[PDB]
Parts: C-alpha cells; structure tokens; sequence
C-alpha cells in the first residue's frame, strides 16, 4: 500500500468507498487490517481481513461496529481492496489506516481470538468529511503591523484568511520570494464548519513604506484569488 | 475489550539521560511460549506512523539500537538511551489476546529543550473586516517555548470564554521552537460597545504573565 | 439435518469365519482352462471376519480403513442402500457418498456436511447430510439390487479408482464358491482412510428388519486360479494358507501325487541393528570451517584431516541449511543412515554461475 | 495437435519422449495438465530426474515420468505495466516432497531449536517468495508459461486412446494391425470365444 483514494461530501444516508491504491508489492498474499483514529489522541482498530492463500476460510475478524454496519470485499486476484457500508451515524474524522500485519501465516487463531505481531505499512489518503456543504470563497483581510516584542526595528504584519471551509489552502507571501519569517498556521475548526488561517511575516520597519507587500492566497475549490496590500 | 492507561504521557524528555514509559493491561501475558505480547508504535505527525518494536523483545524494522523493549510479567516498559529531534512521536502499547483491538490514549512527548523568551504580537482587525460584520483579533506568538501555553483574553478587565481558539504547529529544525496563534472572533455588535482588548500570555519561564492592552481608535 | 439416536444397545461385535469368502476376478484377462497365479488383494481363508446384526438393534459403527476390505451381506427386502467413505466425514474434505433410492442409483463425491448418525426415513427422507457446497463428479448407474438373497462387496483403492463388485445369489454364513465380477471402476482420485455403512430405517416409530452383514479385510498374497471355457474362476488356492496348498500352487496343479517337494524356505527374522556411543563424542569443527572469515582460493585449497570426532549435522541445519543442497551425492534421508571416516573438506570461492561447473565429471 | 502446433505461440515439443509425429500411433489415456509460470533459468529444472530449485521445493518429477513438459515465453500477457507479484515459490521445508502431488500450506518454517507460533522472528522465515516479473526484465527473469502433458499408458481400457478417425474392415487376410496400441500381424477370422463386457 502506497497511496489511498478518498474524500468528498456524503450524506449520512449515503455510502462511502474506502480503498487503498497499491503498487508493486506482495499485497495479494499479505493479510492486513483497518485501524481508525480519533481527531485527538488515541487510535482504534476497526476491521481486518485475510486472503484465500492462507486457508479456504477467510479467517473472519469483526468487532461490533463492522458487524453491525460494515462489510468487506477482497478480489483475491490483484492488488486491490475495497470497503463497503450502508449508512453513517457518527463519522467525523477517521484516519482509516491501511497497515498490514507482520505475520504471513495464521496459526493458533480462532474465529474471535488471533494473535498479531505488529504493523508497519500505514498510509495516508483515507479522509472522510460529512459536514461539507459548499466551497465558499476566501475573504482575505490585512492585519495591522505591530513592531512590539520583535526587536523594535523589525515590523510584524500579515494577512488574515477567513470564511473558507476546506483545510488545504495555498498561502504564500511575496510570491514565494520571502522565506524567513513566513509561518502559515494550520486551519482551526470553528462552530460554523468553516476554517480560519493566520499568516504573518517579520520584516524591518525601515522598508514598510517602500517595499510592496501583497499576500498571495488562492483557493482551488472556489477558483477565487484575493490579493490585498498591507497598510496601516 | 482491554483498558489501558498512559500516565507517562507528560514526559519532559531531554537528550543526555534515559527516559521510560509504561502502560497497564487488565489481562496477564504469562500464558505464552516465551513471547511477550507487547509492541510500541511511534506515530509521526503529518505523514505516517513508524514501527519501533514488534512482538517480543527483539530489534527489527531498521530501528536504531537505542530503542529496546522490555517487560517480564505484570509490567510494561520501553528503554530509550538517547533522545534526538527525530523522536517526535507518540507511543502506544497493544496486547494481541483478542481480535477487537482497542488502542489506548495518546501521549505528548514534549522534548525539554532550552526555554525561549516568548514574543507577544497583536493584530487588530482591518477596516473592511470591521465593517464586514465579523471582527476577529489575533494574539500571535513567534519563536516561543514550549508549545503548550496558557492564553487568556481579557476585554474591559473581564473574563472571556467561548470565542477564543488555539492552533498549534509542529517543531522546526531551524531553531527548535514552536509558534502558536490565538484568534478571538466576535460579532460587530459585540465589538461596538467594547472599549479595550488585551490578551494575557502565561509563560512557564516567566515569573509573571505579560499582557498588552490596546483600544479602538488606531490602525 | 440429522436425527440423533440414543437407543442403540451396547452390544460388542460378533466374529465368524470366512472359509470360502473373498474371491473375485483379478482383471479383464480371459483364459481357457489354465492355471494362473495373481498377486492381488485377496482375503485369506480361515480368517476372523466381523459380524454385525441389525434387528431392536442399530449396528452402524465407524471403522478405520487400513488395507483392502471385503463386505458380505445376507440382505432381504432392500434395507441397505450405500456406504460412506471419507477421511474425516465432513465438509473439510471431499468424501464419497452412495445413494440408492427406489428410482435409480446415483454416485456422487463432494464435500457433504455429514452427521454423526446418517440414516434414512414409506421412505422419502434422507437424513445423511445437510448440504454440499460444490463438487465436480456426478454419476448415475443402473440399480444393482426369509433369507433368499446374498450380496458381497469388495472395496479397493488402486491408482485412485473406486472398484465395487456385486453378485446376487439365492441361499449363519452359507458355504460356497462364487467369484465377484468387476462392475464399476470410478476414478475417485482422492484419499480414503475410513468407511461407514448406510442403513435405512422403515417407519411403521422406526422398524428395522433382521438383516445380517459381514465386513472383513484383504491381504496381498498370491492366489492360484483356474479358468474354463467360459472364463469363470473354478477354485482359489493360496500358498500362504497352509503348506498343502503351498505345494499345490508351487507345482501349478490342483492335484498333488505322492511324493516330497521343497515348496519354500524358512529362516528367522532379524529385528534391529543398534550401536552404542559411550566413547569419544566431541563434535568435529565443521562449523568454524564452513563459517569463517578467511577461505582458501580455488587454485590453492586448504586440506584438513578430520578424525577422532563425531560428524554432527543437526547443528548444520540438516532439514534446510540454506545451501546449494541440490547435489545428488548421498540422499539426505539415508545420509544419517551411514557411517564413514576420513572426510575431505576443501573450501573455495567462485564468481558467476559456476556452481554447476564444479561437478563430478 | 497438428494445427495446435501453431495455434499458440510455443516451441514445438522441446522435450524428451515420443516423437511429435509419432503421437498419432499411441493409445494413451488419463492425461494430466498443470498450469504454472516459471522465471528464466527454471526451464532446465523441469526434467525427469532433475534436481533444481523447482524440483527441490515445488514439484517433483519421477524417473518414470512417461511424458514431458511444454514451455514458452510470455512477456506480454504475464507482464503488465505494474509489477506482477501474483505468483510465489517455496524455498523452505523440512524435507523433499513426493512425486506427482502438491502440498500447499501457509506455515512458518522454523530453523533453530526453539519453535515458532507463526511469528517471523530470529530463525523463522516463510518459504514463499514473490516472483520478479516485469516486461523490462531480461531473458533470465522473464515469466515463462509452462504446461505439462502426460502420455502414460494404462492397463484399463483407454477412453482417450489416439485420434485415428475410422476406416474399413477386412477378414481372412494376414495383415498388420494396431489395436489398442499393440501391433500384430494375422488374419481376422471368426471364433466362438465368449466375451464378458469388461
Ligand atoms: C475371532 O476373534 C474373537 C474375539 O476377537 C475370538 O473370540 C475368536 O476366537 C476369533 N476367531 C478366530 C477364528 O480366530
Ligand atoms: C433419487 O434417484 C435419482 C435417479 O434418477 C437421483 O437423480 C436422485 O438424486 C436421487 N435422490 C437423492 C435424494 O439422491
Ligand atoms: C462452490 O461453493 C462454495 C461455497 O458455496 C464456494 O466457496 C466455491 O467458490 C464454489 N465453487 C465454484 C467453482 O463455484
Ligand atoms: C491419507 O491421509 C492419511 C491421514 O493423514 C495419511 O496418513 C495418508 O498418507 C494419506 N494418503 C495419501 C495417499 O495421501
Ligand atoms: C459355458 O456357457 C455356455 C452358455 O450357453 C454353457 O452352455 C456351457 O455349458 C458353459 N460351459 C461349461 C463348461 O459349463
Ligand atoms: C569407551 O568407554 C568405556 C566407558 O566409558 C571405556 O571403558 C572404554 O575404554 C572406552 N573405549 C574407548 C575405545 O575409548
Ligand atoms: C555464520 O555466517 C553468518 C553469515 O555468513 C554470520 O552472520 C554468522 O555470524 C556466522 N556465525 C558464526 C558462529 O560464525
């Protein structure tokens, strides 16, 4: 497993499609497992499955939630794997790791108990969002400079990015020319669903009135670019 | 299911001396043929977790010799000899007695580096943002240590809650520091009748907190 | 779906004799009034054949399959229908099932979910298995079926073929000679280590008729058979039965005149050959010369004389040493079954695919 | 098989046994066909009495094989754009197998004195290893499509025999005839020998 495919808005009555896009690897003969994770600290295994090479039986390993709603579908012919489900009740932020077990064989395993060694093939790309409504255009607002607690002669100005739902937003300063002092803070979740961003730079105050500062914030889903010039 | 505890989560690790972590399992691991059912997972934030020690007390997956699992009986421990900047990651322990695997809580692993003097930055909202109906004022900190800090927003010398949020970034290899920004958003009617705004910054390395007070009337 | 019966009486199996039972045609060979000896699986006479009686009794046990078996049955009014063959009698393996209903005879081998007590229940219910998942071979055959009928059966597994013999004649076990013709050669191509017979329980709750059947074994031994104009076997003579028939079979004549003959030879049978080792037992230093940092060259190879020690190979991973063990040499199974001294150990390093270049000749 | 020589792109009978033209004069039956793919230099390993990598862990060929094998190059069907890792090969077992049988088992092979409960640790590995199949590989690593054809003769009546259509019948002439794979010369007279169906 190298890359994963996912994303998009799905109603609670709809169905998702959790799949791992593999590459040249012995994924067909290697048993794996699905592990989710809370948005905070703490992982949680959700599902696991084996292959027909081990035995005629599939060595079924289900917890309560996957028995209640989920199901598995292994092609057993190539490096492909899909996860199917019917509904959705409490699913906000799940990592849904696609790691594989460190045990090629399955021995001393019952239908409910099976020892496992470790996992080492986690991947990234299985994100789920159900609160998405629309891709609102960004609203870039300039921030007043403040040359305090920053050695005096150096100013500190920036641009505030507000009113945008999706987390990935391309934020750059001076078209990428300026490097030292650029700090694009990660998006923080609000109660309205949309996110907020803060991006400031550290520049000397002697060039505040001469050099032109335009923050380049572009939003791909909304296809809208807003350019603002910082001025007291 | 099996409940687990993570009491060493608040572990101020420092390069130079060893550090230890532990967890508790309800069931016993004595029913085995010399193979301890313990493992440690290092979750690197941002890309993917990493495997340190597999089942049993052996070295695998190309980990350095500093990492070494241990445990014999009703105990769980991990021995680390050296701590570097590549050890940024939380730890987990797991027992494979049953198929419904349930991992416990996560750790923090704040590396106890040199304390840096915090810097307080204040950013009043712009005129367009002020007349847009929503006003958000940002209290930002750059090159301050550690990542965990307490920030309080005081408006008209009164406590504020339900409108202040904090965002935390990752470590930087340039100077080994963290930067956090706190944004206090409010409505236009809320900001209209208020006079003074100030954000209180509390630092572990400072005897007293520092606060900057400003009022509406200046750009 | 099966019904468990706990009314079976704990009656130990009875034993009787097999004076003139266990004869059949060996193959499709035709001969005209000549004497021939064939080495096949034939039941020796004066044996101990097991007898089971069903009346209120329910004698349907499970018996292991070690060698060839011989079956006989004084069957009346069509009580017995078929037999069960399988290693574990479950769906984990392909097991042979014989079904004989009132219409025809069907033979199917699949992974049937067999129960502990297969039986039949007018007669329209067949509680012998629940369901079968999938299988390939399905065959349908023509029906083969007061004590007025006698049936004999022989089961063998050669080249993975199911051979069954049938013969119906009107008549304790009756005394007489009757060869069994080859009837069905079904290529099962599977492994069989257990057999079990099927009985039908007529509902009248259930009533079973007085049917007596015999199950026996087979032994590989030479049997002398004489043919005729029609090719039917007249009599069977076994050399190992008694010295008289041994002299009859060695002379290739059913009539032996007055005289003395040397029919065979007899000798004692050795049991084991064992050697004690209380003397020198330190291991020869094979590991330090097979696993060393410095090895000799191909042109100047080291020569070491190894003696006065035991050549242990278990420490060198005799099962799989991760080496080029594909050389013929001495077979690994009989490599431990040897004893030799003055071994030569010359080691060197090469490059490329010259592993097969270093070969005898 | 005269048209099957070139209906598929394979080398015409690169094996030992009966001559390819002489196969019409046989009464063999109960053929066995096995489908598998080999890698490069494994063509030499599949032979009666050979002891190769395949002949030591995967498939044993007895001395009385009474047949041969057929192999050909497959650089397109077995080699896609991505790496073809769908077939594996055994390398670890306690002892050799038995001829004309297969023993599939996903078991960890233990090397040291200590046992393993299905754990790949110090001296415990898995026998199956993935094939290295890519279309850009050389002749020594290309996947080769191999099928074995067995032409053994059975004492049972041959339900397959040989494909020699039908022809007329003659009587009372000392002629050479090949019946059920056996050649004989003589007249075809009438006799009153009783024949049972078997
Ligand atoms: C057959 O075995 C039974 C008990 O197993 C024994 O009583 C009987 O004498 C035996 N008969 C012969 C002919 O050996
Ligand atoms: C009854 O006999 C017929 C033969 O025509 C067969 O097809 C069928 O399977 C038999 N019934 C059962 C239950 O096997
Ligand atoms: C036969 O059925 C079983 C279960 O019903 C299934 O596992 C197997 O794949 C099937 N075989 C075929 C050839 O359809
Ligand atoms: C049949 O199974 C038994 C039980 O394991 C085994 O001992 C025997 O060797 C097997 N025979 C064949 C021909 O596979
Ligand atoms: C052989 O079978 C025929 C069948 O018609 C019979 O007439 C003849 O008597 C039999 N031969 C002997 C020796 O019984
Ligand atoms: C073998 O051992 C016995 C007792 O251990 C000893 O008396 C005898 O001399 C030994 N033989 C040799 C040849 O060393
Ligand atoms: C045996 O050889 C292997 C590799 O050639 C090496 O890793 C190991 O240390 C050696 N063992 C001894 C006892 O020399």
């Amino acid at each position: 497993q190298l890359v994963e495919s996912g994303g998009g808005l799905v109603k609670p009555g709809g169905s998702l499609r959790l799949s791992c896009a593999a590459s040249g690897f012995s994924f067909i003969t290697y048993n794996m497992n699905w592990v989710r994770q809370a948005p905070g600290k703490g992982l949680e295994w959700v599902s696991s499955i084996s292959s027909n090479i081990l035995s005629s039986t599939s060595y079924i390993y289900y917890a309560d939630s996957v028995k209640g709603r989920f199901t598995i579908s292994r092609d057993d012919a190539a490096n492909s794997l899909f996860l199917q489900m019917n509904s959705l009740r409490v699913e906000d932020t799940a990592q849904y790791y696609c790691a594989r077990t460190r045990s090629r064989s399955v021995r001393n395993c019952t239908s409910a108990t099976c020892p496992v060694d470790a996992f080492d093939l986690w991947g990234q790309g299985t994100m789920v969002i159900v609160s998405s409504a629309s891709t609102k255009g960004p609203s870039v607002f300039p921030l007043a400079p403040s040359s305090k607690s920053t050695s005096g002669g150096t100013a500190a100005l920036g641009c505030l990015v507000k009113d945008y739902f999706p987390e990935p937003v391309t934020v750059s300063w001076n078209s990428g020319a300026l490097t030292s002092g650029v700090h694009t803070f990660p998006a923080v979740l609000q109660s309205s669903g949309l996110y907020s961003l803060s991006s400031v730079v550290t520049v000397p105050s002697s060039s505040l009135g001469t050099q032109t500062y335009i923050c380049n914030v572009n939003h791909k889903p909304s296809n809208t670019k807003v350019d603002k010039k910082v001025e007291p | 299911d099996i409940v687990l505890t993570q009491s060493p989560l608040s572990l101020p690790v420092t390069p130079g001396e060893p550090a230890s972590i532990s967890c508790r399992s309800s069931q016993s691991l004595l029913r085995s043929n010399g193979y301890n059912y313990l493992d440690w997972y290092l979750q690197k934030p941002g890309q993917s977790p990493h495997l340190l020690i597999y089942l049993g007390s052996n070295r695998a997956s190309g980990v350095p010799d500093r990492f070494s699992g241990s445990g014999s009986g009703t105990d769980f421990t991990l021995k680390i000899s050296r701590v570097e900047a590549e050890d940024v990651g939380v730890y987990y322990c797991m027992q494979a007695l049953q198929t419904p695997y349930t991992f416990g809580q996560g750790t923090n692993l704040e590396i106890k580096r040199t304390v840096a003097a915090p810097s307080v930055f204040i950013f009043p909202p712009s005129d367009e943002q002020l007349k847009s109906g929503t006003a958000s004022v940002v209290c930002l900190l750059n090159n301050f240590y550690p990542r965990e800090a307490k920030v309080q927003w005081k408006v008209d010398n009164a406590l504020q809650s339900g409108n202040s949020q904090e965002s935390v970034t990752e470590q930087d290899s340039k100077d080994s520091t963290y930067s956090l920004s706190s944004t206090l958003t409010l409505s236009k009617a809320d900001y209209e009748k208020h006079k003074v705004y100030a954000c209180e910054v509390t630092h572990q390395g400072l005897s007293s907190p520092v606060t900057k007070s400003f009022n509406r009337g200046e750009c | 779906q099966c019904v468990n019966l706990t009314t079976r009486t704990q009656l130990p199996p009875a034993y009787t004799n097999s004076f003139t039972r266990g004869v059949y045609y060996p193959d499709k060979v035709f001969r005209s009034s000549v004497l021939h000896s064939t080495q096949d699986l034939f039941l020796p006479f004066f044996s101990n054949v097991t007898w089971f009686h069903v009346i209120k009794r329910f004698d349907n046990p499970v018996l292991p399959f070690n060698d060839g078996v011989y079956f006989a049955s004084i069957e009346k009014s069509n009580i017995i229908r078929g037999w069960i063959f399988g290693t574990t009698l479950d769906s984990k393996t392909q097991s042979l099932l014989i079904v004989n209903n009132a219409t025809n005879v069907v033979i199917k081998v699949c992974e049937f979910q067999f129960c502990n007590d297969p039986f039949l229940d007018m007669e329209s219910e067949f509680r012998v298995y629940s369901s079968a998942n999938n299988c390939t071979f399905e065959y349908v055959s023509q029906p083969f079926l007061n004590f007025k009928n006698l049936r004999e059966f022989v089961f063998k597994n050669i080249d993975g073929y199911f051979k069954i013999y049938s013969k119906h004649t009107p008549i304790d076990l009756p005394q007489g000679f009757s060869a069994l013709e080859p009837l069905v050669d079904l290529p099962i191509g599977i492994n069989i280590t257990r057999f079990q017979t099927l009985l039908a329980l007529h509902r009248s709750g259930w009533t079973a008729g007085a049917a007596a059947y015999y199950v026996g074994y087979l032994q590989p031994r030479t049997f002398l058979l004489k043919y005729n104009e029609n090719g039917t076997i007249t009599d069977a003579v076994d050399c190992a039965l008694d010295p008289l028939s041994e002299t009859k079979c060695t002379l290739k004549s059913f009539t032996v005149e007055k005289g003395i003959y040397q029919t065979s030879n007899f000798r004692v049978q050795p049991t084991e050959s064992i050697v004690r080792f209380p003397n020198i037992t330190n291991l020869c230093p094979f590991d330090e010369v097979f696993n060393a940092t410095r090895f000799a060259s191909v042109y100047a190879w080291n020569r070491k004389r190894i003696s006065n020690c035991v050549a242990d190979y278990s420490v060198l991973y005799n099962l799989a040493p991760f080496f080029t063990f594909k050389c013929y040499g001495v077979s690994p199974t009989k490599l431990n079954d040897l004893c030799f001294t003055n071994v030569y150990a010359d080691s060197f390093v090469i490059r490329g695919d010259e592993v097969r270049q270093i070969a005898p000749g | 098989y005269s048209v099957l020589y070139n209906l598929a792109p394979f080398f015409t009978f690169k094996c030992y046994g009966v001559s390819p033209t002489k196969l019409n004069d046989l009464c063999f039956t109960n053929v066995y066909a096995d489908s598998f793919v080999i890698r490069g230099d494994e063509v030499r390993q599949i032979a009666p009495g050979q002891t190769g990598n395949i002949a030591d862990y995967n498939y044993k060929l007895p001395d009385d094989f009474t047949g041969c094998v057929i192999a050909w190059n497959s650089n397109k069907l077995d080699s896609k754009v991505s790496g073809n890792y769908n077939y594996l090969y055994r390398l670890f077992r306690k002892s050799n197998l038995k001829p004309f049988e297969r023993d599939i088992s996903t078991e960890i092979y233990q090397a040291g004195n200590k046992p393993c409960n299905g754990v790949a640790g110090f001296n415990c590995y898995f026998p199956l290893r993935s094939y290295s199949f890519r279309p850009t590989y050389g002749v020594g690593h290309q996947p080769y499509r191999v099928v074995v054809l067995s032409f053994e003769l059975l004492h049972a009546p041959a339900t397959v025999c040989g494909p020699k259509k039908s022809t007329n019948l003659v009587k009372n002439k000392c002629v050479n005839f090949n019946f059920n794979g056996l050649k004989g010369t003589g007249v075809l007279t009438e006799s009153n020998k009783k024949f049972l169906p078997f």
